[PDB]
């Protein structure tokens, strides 16, 4: 894992020692080549996972994320460099830094076999995301969101590191194999309660869980871009792959501890998904769909049976490739207008249409529109549900409705009807928001095709 | 003879069946004057900065930011906690959580019985 | 954009709602904010609750699809009475009429179905008989088991 | 049977062909209608030739040409089942939409 | 559609319903009545992959018509004797099956009238 | 381009229904003033319309002299 | 389809529709003939004026237009306008 | 599934008797049938369903290209309250709209004719509910009234179309399109109905005031 | 080419075309044309790859796995005896996956081949199936999506338990 | 009660609107062009009955129980043209209905296919900037003191100059284009 | 250059996929099943070349 | 050529679409008529329907008692 954390270490003396009009291109292109070496990682085995040493190692859960994350980073280059076009150069290298940093310790998390070098570096996240929030946010209420968002992370997650600091002194080990090898029942106390609660809630609260999701609709919407594109695509999933990973020690009071969860999510994804109904901001529509998502993924993960895995895995991938696109249009659309609010700019299909084509692309592959890998990871959720209980197939039925009823809703009122006649700076579309849609969108298509690369370590 | 036309929600009474439209009442004709001389005022501000040729860009339109920051940041500062917004909050939020939580208790305790007695049909299922 | 332009607090002295009439660009005696119940409504004005579609469809608005103008103080639930979902527009016939109307309609007929559900129509035939023991074989019957041979006679 | 097969699925193949046509299209397409056109009544030919054999013998297939995913003990391929229904409903809806599309190139002309 | 009527208007002990048919065993009234005979064996109508609906006691026309309909290609319109020959066959079927309705309704007629005329004689 | 429109004067009412409901009226006391606007619907190509019989068995002489002439080809080329 | 319209052909519909009027003499209208002082007619008899102009060009004349329109030309005129006649 | 197909069919025929837009009257009177294609699935005959399929595809779509081209010669005027007049002005649509009003109703030997009425055979002579009957005949006879409501109406009387007359039906493309579904609609219901090999029983043996219902239904 | 013991088939059994008419079927037509336009060059074609391939020759093996001791004979908390016995039952498990697999392909086969008389001449696939689906509920169902080598030693025992108390008390 | 014009409904304006309404409604029930005549005299008749009416409340109620009669009377779907509000063809075109100002942005590749249409553009565009400062100065001397009472625009009053606020009128798009 | 449709957008995908279906998709197991071909009292077999025999007379109805 | 527009008054036709629906017409009837006299038996019944009150006791093995 070292051919991987070099480079990316290295790609800060390439951010500060070039010239001041050629940061963006040698980033580009080093991140690029990055992530076309990202792809080593595929060589996974039937029966054993990839180990590389005694503090890194790649099963087939963060292979597709490490993908997904060091594929993600040119992507926030190429967005992120246009309202920062009249920025300072040093404050411009400094945001790139923080980029770099993000990734080195994603990438760095989603492989650590221990688990409080994973817990270390899942905080270690934490200020890179926060400081770009805070500093390159536009309106007042960036420092409220970042307080709210730091302050429900490390509130739910102090007791994680209790509870990680007790597995080591009880089990004797952290390392993910011993512990797949050393693993004993958890019996029925209130101990082994509160010991649940702990190893769930730092997870529960950053997938994030509804009726502790208050901060996302804030942290995503008064962030610059390059801060969306993380928040939706990586850290969610990030909290994904550590409920996963800590799920295997809490058995089997999971078979009784996730039922209040589960209904906390079955009802939840109802809640929010009618909030996007009625909402009258774009990316507060964004944030409370990506709520509803992950809900969805809550509800596979505790019910654990081997299809909802692969369904929770397909989602997250397909889910973060979706929201950052979605996202991505939504911060074009306030480039052109300078305002975030949904209603008044309308009709642009007439002035943008291949931008229209993208938001059309987008929106049906945001209700899981079939056989993309949104369309595999919500049926294969459905059918491990269904096996959970009937009625669930109720509570998933009514959101297939209620999904496309924002999705389409979201691209009638910003591309379809008469224009708006006193808005006329609608340029036409730059090439640099084409190729950024193209990369979003084209893996997207691809991994329809072959999907059996992201359906999780026990396919 | 003909029946009378009532009001609904979803219905409205219509315009011409409207009694106050018949009113020839002097407060009422200076109400209407007010009123077209307030949107007069509204409309001449808009096409005189609507058809500026200099100006490129969006006129801004205070009402709308006006809606949007009641509907989304003046929620809060405007509740206070009393006997209807709690028991709205404890009807609307915890009820229906309360009631898919008995009704899937129930189900899959019921399921497990009958799966543990092996009475259950269970032949082919091998997928879960 | 400026601070004294936002919403504010539910009024309640006389030149408080003067000043909130002033603000959203209305009549003094035509600006009636909604109740004071703490649902954080605030002092936006509660407007008589009509459909975009009952609006004038041939006065020229500065939004035409929209029916509506720069300035206005526009509803609370503005992106619920759009022309792209529910209306209010009034009907012939009156709602409970059509209420009563549907409802009935569709009593009667779900209990007609019920009543030639438990009542059908056949034809004065035998039932239709099958050589081989009814096909006992062919009807996934194993053949080791011998069945009770059964036969048809002529009429 | 290998008639049969080849046939179908070149129906099926000539269908899809003018999208790639128009989504690799550089220039101002000179009558794509046309194209569309004549392209729905060479697979309405192509699909009438098995309706006929189905008619002849009574021949039903299945070709699991592409295997997708195995989902553990499921196995997803894809899979083209052509019996009664399929083979008869296939060129009766190319004849129809042969004649729609006619009319629409003459009814949106102005589009 | 009378006997509707008469079942569901009238009485229904003399109308004999269709759901379990017969009620009488088929040696009563009749001495040495015979059973109907296949002309087609079930190895060669299984080879011939006939419906499970379709293989009823009249099949041999219709493995005769399909023959017919196989060999006659792409000449489709002359083989309408055959089909005739066996939608006859289905008729007459059809005939024996509102016989067999008829004989159930004229017995349930005499036992009414005999368990009338034995309640009123003693 | 050039458009050109036939004399205004042509039109008259007589014979048409709107004669007969102009009739109606004045035998009620009115009149119609708008009769010769559509005087033209009822005269010309738009007058003698056929109906329901008439329009079901349009080219019924033609089919049955095709159904003769077919039948007796029948009967001889049989024998 | 749709075949063109100009101004003199829309000025000889409106006197051609005009004439067929038995409430007006057709060899004293002009098209600056005003219906309720140069030829003495009615209120309601421009009402079946104006509904007898959008039975003839097949387009309704909205009301706060149709109170306005008080001679042929300013017929012909907002028809132009509604039309976008002599590009 | 009898019963809601029944339902349907019902249904839609009541609200089709009396709209007035052209092409409202053609998506009742598809929907009428898939309520009477539902009608005959529930009755265990899924061949004539499909069957039924094949046919009603050939004369629905021609329906709708008459309608089409009667829009397009009167100037996008959907309305059957503006139009008249038109069986001497348009010849062929005329023809075409009456051969496929006509299959559409069930006239013998035509292409509904070997479905449609094979189904209310089955209808008849089957163990079904008596109420999903009693109305799907109902509903077979509003076929027939909203039909020769749209001959009426659309087809014969006296023109109600503004003065400017712009009446033309002379192009290939439309002239060639209507041909071929007019030759489909007279003959493709024969030639399946002659080629599919037989999947079930056919009954035949019914008596005659069980056969001729259709017929009468449709004639009243 | 596949084997045919693993894939069974019944040799076919083709009807002669014996005519009644004296029209010609367009189908014997269309598959002469079909093997004289389409089958001879793609035949061609096939033989100079073929050629070209016998130019340069090279193989591949299938690989082979030695038995390792299972859990049953593991220490407890002996993680280096204990990996390669959850290796092999990952293993072991994968191949029982891609063998119902086989035997659910087998059922489909037969129900397609058969056609009209699928629920007589397919009684032996089925019964097949059904007993291949039983024993792997019996083996790997239920055990979650953390399952190892020890849960399901767990779940063994725990039904031979089961089994051998039911034999108790009808004894 | 919402006019650009005037701030109110007369009397006359809401028995001439009632008129146009109750015969339109009459045309829709009675399809044939005959049995619309007879009945439009009959309604022209009963409209002509109480035209010469002096008592205002008298007007007033006749009126009210007018609008009662109609809306017992109406048409559930009566007749609209295709491009009125609620018709078939309505708002149709206005995908089409592109706002010139995108032919600023047009790239100069595609500016030089048009250089007659584009040299026109430039001597409107002139125009207008030469007279939007005489157009404004014209529209503050003329409005009285605390705003305009009345939407309505004055015209071009000297010689040589545009009328006020007249770019957005004369440069819209046409219905078909 | 007259009728070049006939050859490339038919012919060729004819040759493309009988190639593809020759040589890629029946050299694996059961990829193409089809129905097996109707058997009647009468005919002649050519895999092995039996006359199935015919079958019993009929009690004729007519 | 083309077809002009007309005013107040009959339109042009064309003698191929006349012809060509009146042949159209003329072959539909041609059709109705050939079918019901070859086949008569789909529209009117194929077999007759024996009524059940004909039938003798005999033949139904009906017991005299
Ligand atoms: C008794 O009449 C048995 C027939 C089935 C029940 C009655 C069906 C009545 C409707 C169908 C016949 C209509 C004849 C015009």
């Amino acid at each position: 894992m070292l051919k991987y954390i070099i480079p990316t270490m290295m790609l800060m003396p390439l951010t500060w020692l070039s010239k001041n009009s050629m940061i963006w291109i040698n980033t580009t292109l080093h991140s690029l080549l990055i992530s076309l070496t990202s792809l080593l990682l595929l060589n996974q085995f039937g029966d054993n996972s990839l180990n590389f040493s005694l503090t890194f190692f790649s099963d087939s859960l963060s292979t597709p994320l490490l993908i997904l994350t060091m594929w993600l980073l040119p992507l926030m280059l190429m967005a992120s460099q246009h309202h920062l076009s009249k920025e300072n150069l040093a404050r411009k290298k400094l945001f790139i830094s923080m980029l770099i940093l993000l990734q080195l310790f994603l990438i760095m998390t989603f492989t650590a076999t221990e688990l409080i070098f994973f817990y270390i570096m899942f905080e270690a996240t934490l200020v890179p995301t926060l400081i770009i929030i805070t500093r390159w946010g536009n309106q007042t209420e960036r420092l409220n969101a970042g307080l709210y968002f730091l302050f429900y992370t490390l509130a739910g997650s102090l007791p994680l590191l209790v509870a990680l600091i007790y597995i080591q002194n009880t089990m004797g080990s952290l390392n993910f194999l011993i512990l797949q090898y050393w693993v004993q029942p958890m019996p029925n106390s209130w101990s082994n309660t509160f010991m649940w609660l702990a190893c769930m809630m730092a997870f529960m609260v950053k997938m994030p869980l509804y009726g502790l999701h208050l901060w996302l609709p804030k942290a995503h919407v008064e962030a610059p871009i390059a801060g969306s594109m993380v928040l939706a695509a990586i850290l969610l999933k990030l909290g994904g792959y550590g409920m996963m990973r800590i799920t295997l020690l809490l058995n089997p009071i999971t078979d009784f501890m996730a039922y209040p969860f589960i209904m906390l999510s079955l009802w939840g994804m109802i809640m929010t998904s009618s909030i996007c109904l009625r909402q009258t901001d774009l990316k507060s529509l964004i944030a409370y769909s990506s709520v509803s998502h992950m809900a969805l993924v809550i509800v596979a993960i505790l019910i654990q049976t081997p299809w909802s895995y692969m369904g929770a895995t397909a989602l997250m991938i397909a889910h973060g490739l979706t929201s950052s696109m979605l996202f991505c249009l939504a911060n074009s659309n306030y480039e052109r207008v300078h305002s975030r609010t949904m209603i008044l700019a309308r009709g642009l299909q007439t002035l943008l249409p291949l931008m229209a084509a993208w938001w059309l692309l987008a929106s049906l592959t945001n209700l899981a529109l079939p056989p993309s890998i949104n369309l595999i990871g919500e049926l294969f959720v459905v059918m491990s549900t269904f096996s959970w209980s009937n009625i669930t197939i109720i509570l998933m039925g009514l959101n297939m409705v209620i999904t496309a009823l924002y999705s389409l809703y979201m691209l009638i009122t910003t591309q379809r009807g008469k224009h708006t006649h006193h808005i006329n700076n609608i340029l036409p579309s730059f090439t640099r928001e084409n190729a950024l849609m193209s990369l979003h969108m084209l893996p997207l298509l691809l991994l329809s095709l072959n999907p059996k690369i992201i359906l999780g370590p026990l396919y | 003879s003909f029946p009378k036309y009532e009001p609904s929600r979803l219905a409205s009474l219509p315009t011409t069946l409207d009694p106050a439209e018949y009113d020839i009442s002097s407060e009422t004709r200076k109400a209407q004057a007010e009123r077209l001389a307030i949107r007069s005022r509204l409309k001449r501000e808009y096409q005189l900065q609507y058809n500026d040729p200099s100006r490129r860009g969006v006129v801004e339109d205070p009402a709308l930011i006006r809606w949007t920051c009641a509907r989304s940041a003046n929620v809060y500062p405007n509740f206070r906690p009393n006997t209807k917004t709690s028991l709205l909050g404890a009807l609307f939020g915890i009820g229906p959580l309360i009631f898919w939580y008995y009704v899937f208790k129930t189900d899959r305790d019921r399921k497990e019985k009958l799966i543990q007695e092996g009475k259950l049909d269970r032949t082919f299922n091998i997928s879960y | 954009i400026t601070k004294d332009m936002l919403p504010g607090p539910y009024p309640k002295t006389p030149e408080e709602r003067a000043a909130a009439a002033k603000k959203y660009n209305m009549r003094v005696e035509d600006y009636e904010p909604y109740p004071d119940d703490g649902m954080g409504y605030g002092d936006y004005p509660k407007l008589p609750d009509r459909s975009q579609q009952e609006r004038d469809p041939w006065y020229d608005w500065d939004h035409p699809d929209l029916r509506l103008n720069w300035g206005e103080p526009m509803h609370w639930d503005l992106d619920m009475y759009i022309r792209n979902r529910v209306d209010t527009s009034p009907t012939p016939v009156n709602w409970n009429l059509m209420c009563k109307h549907l409802f009935g309609f569709v009593a009667f007929m779900l209990f007609m179905f019920w009543v030639g559900e438990t009542y059908p129509t056949y034809q004065p035939v035998g039932p239709k008989q099958y050589p081989y023991n009814n096909l006992y074989l062919e009807r996934g019957g194993d053949p080791n088991k011998e069945p009770e041979p059964v036969v048809h006679y002529e009429i | 049977m290998n008639l049969f097969s080849s046939l179908t699925l070149v129906t099926l193949i000539l269908l899809t062909m003018p999208i790639a046509a128009i989504n690799f299209n550089t220039h101002k397409f000179t009558n794509y209608p046309l194209y569309v056109k004549t392209t729905i009544s060479c697979a309405f030919i192509t699909s009438m030739i098995p309706t006929m054999m189905f008619i002849h013998t009574g021949q039903e297939m299945i070709i699991s040409n592409w295997h997708w995913l195995t989902i553990q003990t499921l196995k997803l391929s894809l899979s083209f089942k052509m019996d009664f229904f399929s083979m008869m409903f296939v060129p009766v809806a190319l004849f129809v939409t042969w004649s729609i599309m006619e009319f629409s190139m003459w009814y949106m002309h102005s589009d | 559609g009378a006997h509707l009527a008469r079942r569901y208007l009238g009485d229904a002990s003399v109308e004999p319903e269709p759901l379990r048919m017969p009620t009488f065993p088929p040696d009563y009234g009749f001495p040495e009545r015979k059973e109907r005979e296949m002309v087609a064996t079930q190895q060669e109508m299984n080879d011939a992959q006939l419906v499970l609906q379709q293989r009823d006691y009249c099949a041999h026309y219709l493995i005769r018509f399909l023959k017919c309909k196989r060999d006659s290609f792409p000449n489709f319109l002359a083989c309408k004797h055959e089909q005739h020959d066996w939608d006859y066959c289905e008729h007459l079927d059809y005939v024996k099956r509102m016989k067999e309705f008829e004989r159930e309704r004229r017995l349930l007629q005499r036992k009414k009238r005999r368990e009338q005329r034995e309640a009123d004689m003693a | 381009s050039k458009m050109e429109l036939p004399d205004y004067k042509q039109w008259k009412i007589e014979g048409t229904p709107l004669e007969t409901v102009q009739e109606k009226l004045a035998a009620r006391g009115l009149r119609d003033p708008w009769g010769r606007n559509e005087a033209w619907r009822y005269m010309g190509g738009f007058a003698n319309n056929v109906s329901f019989v008439g329009a079901l068995l349009k080219g019924f002489k033609w089919g049955f002299a095709a159904f003769v002439v077919a039948v007796g080809a029948e009967y001889y080329l049989e024998s | 389809d749709a075949p063109p319209l100009t101004l003199e052909g829309i000025k000889d519909r409106v006197l051609y529709v005009l004439k067929l009027y038995d409430k007006i003499d057709p060899e004293k209208l002009s098209v600056n003939s005003h219906f309720m002082k140069d030829l003495g007619l009615d209120s309601l008899d421009q009402v079946e004026i104006i509904m007898a102009m959008e039975d003839e060009f097949g387009f309704e004349i909205p009301d706060i237009d149709a109170e306005k329109l008080m001679c042929p030309q300013e017929i012909v005129d907002y028809i132009a306008d509604k039309k976008d006649v002599y590009e | 599934m009898l019963c809601l197909g029944a339902m349907t069919t019902l249904f839609t025929a009541m609200c089709a008797l009396t709209q007035n837009d052209i092409k409202k009257i053609i998506a009742f009177s598809t929907s009428s049938q898939l309520g009477l294609m539902m009608v005959t699935i529930g009755i265990n005959q899924p061949h004539l369903a499909f069957l039924h399929i094949c046919t009603h595809a050939f004369f629905k779509a021609m329906l709708f290209m008459c309608s089409g081209s009667i829009i397009h010669s009167l100037n996008d005027e959907q309305d059957i309250r503006k139009m008249g007049g038109l069986f001497k002005a348009m010849p062929f649509t005329t023809t075409a709209l009456i051969i496929g009003s006509l299959a559409l109703t069930g006239m013998p030997f035509l292409t509904g004719f070997y479905s449609k009425d094979l189904i209310i055979e089955s209808a008849n002579t089957s163990y079904t509910n008596a109420w999903a009957l009693l109305m799907t005949l109902v509903a077979t006879s509003f076929t027939a009234i909203y039909s020769t409501r749209i001959i009426f109406f659309a087809l014969l009387g006296q023109p109600r179309f503004p003065t400017l007359i712009n009446i033309n039906e002379n192009n290939p493309f439309l002239i060639n399109s209507i041909k071929r579904l007019l030759i489909g609609s007279l003959f493709a219901g024969f030639i399946i109905s002659n080629n599919i090999p037989p999947m079930t029983i056919p009954q035949m043996t019914m008596p005659h005031y069980l056969k001729m219902t259709a017929l009468t239904v449709t004639i009243l | 080419s596949w084997d045919k013991d693993v894939y069974p088939e019944p040799p076919r059994r083709t009807p002669a075309p014996s005519p009644q008419t004296s029209l010609p079927n367009p189908i014997t037509y269309l598959t002469k044309a079909f093997d004289l336009l389409v089958d001879r060059p793609v035949t061609l074609v096939r033989e100079f790859i073929e050629r070209q391939h016998a130019k340069n020759k090279y193989y591949y093996y299938h690989r082979e796995f030695r038995r390792v001791p299972d859990i049953t004979e593991c220490h407890e908390k002996d993680v280096l005896c204990m990996f390669e016995a959850e290796m092999q039952w990952k293993r072991d498990y994968k191949v029982d996956q891609e063998i119902v697999n086989i035997i659910q392909e087998r059922l489909k086969a037969c129900q397609q081949r058969e056609g009209e008389s699928h629920r007589q001449n397919c009684a032996k696939e089925l019964q097949q199936f059904t007993q291949v689906v039983k024993a792997y509920q019996d083996r790997y169902h239920d055990l979650g999506a953390h399952y190892s080598a020890r849960k399901c030693l767990a779940k063994q025992k725990q039904r031979m338990l089961a089994e051998r108390k039911a034999t108790k008390e009808a004894a | 009660a919402f006019l650009p014009s005037a701030a109110y409904l007369t009397h006359q304006q809401k028995v001439l609107q009632l008129y146009k309404r109750a015969l339109r409604h009459l045309e829709s029930r009675c399809v044939h062009r005959d049995k619309y005549r007879y009945f439009a005299c009959l309604l022209r008749a009963r409209f002509d009955e109480h035209k010469n009416e002096k008592d205002m409340v008298k007007a007033t109620q006749l009126l009210r129980e007018a609008e009662k009669e109609f809306w017992h009377g109406q048409h559930p779907q009566p007749y609209i043209f295709p491009e009125s509000p609620g018709g078939t063809s309505y708002e149709r075109y206005e995908c089409y209905k592109v706002p010139e100002w995108c032919l600023d942005d047009w790239h100069p590749s595609e500016k030089a296919m048009y250089p007659d249409y584009f040299a026109k553009r430039e001597q409107w565009k002139k125009l207008r900037r030469e007279s939007w400062e005489r157009e404004v100065k014209q529209l503050q001397e003329e409005t009285p003191v605390g705003g305009p009472r009345t939407e309505a625009l004055p015209p071009a009053r000297k010689q040589g100059d545009l009328p006020p606020l007249w770019w957005h009128i004369v440069t819209r798009p046409r219905e078909r284009p | 250059r007259h009728s070049i449709f006939a050859f490339t957008h038919v012919l060729i995908p004819v040759w493309i996929i009988h190639y593809y279906l020759k040589y890629h998709v029946t050299t694996k197991p059961y990829t193409i099943v089809e129905k097996k071909p109707r058997i009647f009292p009468g005919d002649t077999i050519l895999e092995t070349g039996e006359v199935i025999p015919p079958m019993k007379e009929f009690p004729d109805q007519h | 050529a083309h077809i002009e527009p007309r005013y107040r008054q009959f339109p042009q036709l064309t003698r191929s679409q006349v012809i060509q629906a009146e042949f159209f017409s003329a072959t539909m009837w041609f059709w109705i008529l050939w079918r019901f006299w070859h086949d008569s038996d789909a529209v009117l019944g194929h077999f007759p329907y024996p009524d059940p009150s004909q039938w003798t006791d005999e033949e139904l093995g009906i017991p005299p008692d």
